[PDB]
């Protein structure tokens, strides 16, 4: 079980840390997370009281180094960093851990929630959409766009989603223009799949590291990025039946974590709608389809 | 963006464009089997691709041929369309290319830009104009050749006559659309105005009779009338 420290508490902030979250008020004595599963990675996220505004956080993994947050009061914010003395480290950890100054990761036996969210979410995967090389740990807020969006400024604070066009030339090949557009198999299988992911877990791992940016940070580019890749393998004709099944696990944990009130920005009806009753997959999604008609019949 | 009311003289200044309707290109008869269930018969068709400015109408006629075998020919029809639209644009010198497209049903946008994607400085287009090309097929001569095809084949017309020595090409314009939404209200009616007077003729290499200035005011009212009357008889006014 590892340890996230907090250097202290300045500012009036909501913590968030993966699915759970907590309000610490304006100098209050807190020194951190405690109890974090080690094996997964995880994101800590902050909300400041006095600007709703900048959602704002960091995806780390404690196997990767020591890792802990300080307020900058010139940059106004959180910051994680990595102490590399561990013996410093340790000996802070134990401190806070003593005067009992931390919250526990409060995670439920039973709950294989942030599992389910995070199953294919590698750190080295996040640290090549997020660049920032001199970190092991990766920054994201609710205003970064992606490449894509770039290209529809400054980009060395992008998301380097992979991009996926269904009106390209990389989507399309000369000659199956009708075919490939409305079959997108060779698409998925072959120039993403094969061709980009290498495999079905970086790209089931880039899918759910994008909804989790959306639902945690209000990323609006990271919410397009989930949607396209559910929809490029709805839209597939021919998908092996292991990644049609993962899938639908995938979303199913997806839709059941999502908070009911924001369902109306975080959800495109045409795209669930397509994916649930007009695609290929219509009749392979048998969990997914039944939360979401359970959840929100409206968006449907 | 869409092509409509507030944009329409883009139509007539010297940016290549052209209008693509589709909706001519699967044609069928319907009807009944022995059995008494009902079945289709695929006719030839035609893509009408029209230069608004200079009366050049590349028509790429349809055979039936080009349905045997296939599934979901109303889907199909529209990216066949996409694929010979295409196929007219390589076909073309660099500086008559066009640059835009307009397609005349919203559903071609998709098979056209897919289609076009070698093309990107090409922009294609939606109109919220209702224009009337699809009764191209009411002019005899394009229905006869589209008719009498054997094999696929493309056909080149001025569908503005020689009327563009004497008039803009916004009122040759004005004056087709006129004429083919009068066709598409009322054939009969439309076509017995265009020759009720025997000695107005159709040169070999034309589509529509010599008329005269004046006689072509005297037509143009007539087909007002028809369509303002086919309003009424059909709204009942
Ligand atoms: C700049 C003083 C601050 O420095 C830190 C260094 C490393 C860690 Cl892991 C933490 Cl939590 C804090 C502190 O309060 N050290 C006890």
């Amino acid at each position: 079980m590892n340890t996230v420290p907090f250097t202290s508490a300045p500012i009036e902030v909501t913590i968030g840390i993966d699915q759970y979250s907590f309000n610490v008020k304006e100098n209050q004595p807190f020194h951190g997370i405690k109890d974090i599963p080690i094996g997964h990675v995880h994101v800590i996220h902050f909300q400041h009281a006095d600007n709703s505004s900048m959602r704002y956080g960091y995806w780390f993994d404690c196997r990767m180094g020591n890792f802990y947050i300080q307020y900058d009061p010139k940059d106004g914010l959180y910051k994680m960093m990595e102490e590399r003395d561990g013996a410093k480290f340790e000996n802070i950890v134990h401190n806070f851990k003593e005067r009992q100054m931390m919250v526990s990761y409060p995670k439920i036996d039973e709950d294989d929630t942030w599992y389910n969210l995070t199953e294919f979410v590698q750190m080295d995967k996040i640290r090549k959409i997020v660049r920032k090389d001199e970190n092991q740990f990766s920054y994201v807020d609710s205003s970064m766009t992606t490449v894509q969006e770039n290209e529809l400024s400054d980009p060395a604070h992008s998301l380097n989603y992979t991009v996926i066009n269904f009106k390209s030339r990389e989507a399309i090949r000369p000659g199956h223009e009708m075919e490939d557009f409305l079959d997108k198999s060779y698409y998925l299988n072959t120039v993403m799949l094969q061709g980009i992911f290498k495999n079905s877990s970086n790209y089931f791992g880039e899918l759910q590291f994008a909804f989790l940016n959306a639902m945690f940070f209000g990323n609006y580019g990271s919410s397009l990025q989930w949607h396209a890749m559910i929809e490029l393998i709805c839209s597939s004709a021919t998908v092996p039946k292991h990644m049609l099944d993962k899938l639908d696990e995938i979303l199913y944990y997806q839709i059941k974590t999502l908070p009911e009130q924001y369902s109306d920005i975080l959800l495109n009806e045409r795209v669930w709608n397509i994916c649930l009753y007009s695609s290929f997959q219509k009749n392979s999604l048998h969990n997914t389809e039944k939360i979401m008609e359970n959840k929100y019949p409206e968006l449907l | 963006g869409a092509m409509n009311s507030s944009n329409y003289a883009e139509l007539f200044n010297n940016d290549i464009k052209l209008f693509v309707d589709d909706t001519n290109v699967y044609r069928v008869t319907v009807h009944k089997t022995f059995e008494g269930n009902v079945a289709t018969k695929a006719i030839n068709g035609c893509i009408f691709t029209l230069n608004p400015k200079t009366g050049h109408l590349f028509l790429k006629i349809i055979h039936t041929s080009v349905w045997a075998g296939q599934k979901r020919l109303s889907q199909l029809a529209k990216w066949k369309t996409a694929e010979e639209v295409s196929a007219l644009v390589r076909s073309l010198p660099k500086e008559e290319q066009p640059k835009q497209i307009i397609v005349t049903r919203k559903a071609m946008l998709d098979p056209l830009e897919v289609h076009m994607l070698d093309f990107p400085n090409i922009a294609i287009r939606p109109t919220e104009l209702r224009l009337p090309f699809s009764a191209a097929m009411s002019i005899d001569k394009l229905s006869d050749v589209v008719m009498k095809a054997t094999e696929p084949q493309m056909v080149l017309f001025n569908i503005y006559d020689d009327w563009l020595d004497r008039i803009s090409s916004y009122t040759a314009f004005s004056r087709l659309t006129l004429l083919l939404r009068a066709l598409k209200t009322n054939e009969e009616s439309a076509k017995m105005i265009l020759l009720s007077d025997p000695t107005i003729t159709i040169k070999s290499y034309h589509l529509w009779p010599s008329f005269t200035d004046e006689q072509w005011i005297t037509i143009e009212s007539q087909m007002r009338d028809l369509i303002l009357t086919e309003y009424g008889r059909k709204y009942n006014v």
